[PDB]
């Protein structure tokens, strides 16, 4: 139980939560839930038109 | 314009709580790593 | 239940889109009603 | 709701009321209920004749 | 209670109350209790006639 | 015109009060939201 | 002159709201920067 630690589930959750955190910070700083990025391609169509 | 708002304007009454929750998970994960990385140290230093 | 929640959220968004569409339709119908008001007024003035 | 406000119906009403204000002030300063302009072209021809 | 917060009932309430705020704002700037919009279709017909 | 006023003209002597009530609701709700967004961070920082 | 006004004079009945939106967005961006610039400090101080 020493050459590695099975606690990398915590690391995966940290990475995922940090990604969602960056997306949320971008949403709040831009004011668009459908970000100018790829998100919600159908919403992107609707918003562009 | 109201349609563009309803489709694009973030209803940040939820994204603010989501930001708070995500910060909670980030701090919790940092603390969990800090707590778990000490398990092998303790078990090896005490068992040997 | 999470599938249900996601469905309900996309349903809220589709419903808001439909509300906006009906609002545009109502605005167009309002302008048409003012146009018909002007038309009837012009007709009664056309008694001449 | 921060990138835009649906309260611009107030702005629309302000523009409309400003147009009515302009036409009413014109009517009052010319003393003519129908302006010498486009208003009530039938009445305009009646006044002309 | 960390993956979610039941406080979004406050969110529902604020969205509803902002809807009422917008409709009352329109009523105040236009001067019409029933808006020129859909509200009170019976009263709308009465007013149109 | 009197009928059109009684059916259309807002008796805003109560609508201004209603509008102030709605604005009070806005500020109260956002205060509650900002206060409740501080619960999970606190409970996790103390429980860890 | 009315033509020059309609093509030049600012319709600030919407530009005032645009200014309010711009000020709000600037304040929000400043707060977001001040909040985000603290993440690496906390994660390194807790993980080390």
């Amino acid at each position: 139980v020493n050459t590695n630690i099975a606690s990398l589930n915590t690391q995966r959750n940290l990475n995922a939560s940090s990604n969602d955190l960056n997306t949320s910070l971008q949403r709040l700083t831009t004011g668009y839930r459908i970000n100018s990025a790829k998100d919600d391609a159908a919403g992107l169509q609707i918003s562009n038109r | 314009t109201n349609a563009r708002s309803r489709i694009k304007d973030t209803d940040f009454a939820a994204e603010t709580a989501a930001l708070s929750k995500n910060q909670v998970l980030q701090q919790a994960g940092t603390a969990i790593l800090a707590q778990a990385n000490q398990l092998p140290q303790a078990v090896l230093s005490l068992l040997r | 239940l999470s599938n249900q929640i996601s469905g309900l959220n996309v349903a809220t968004r589709n419903a808001n889109d439909g509300i906006s569409l009906a609002q545009t339709a109502e605005g167009a119908l309002q302008q048409s009603t003012n146009i018909l008001q002007r038309i009837r007024d012009l007709a009664l003035q056309s008694a001449n």
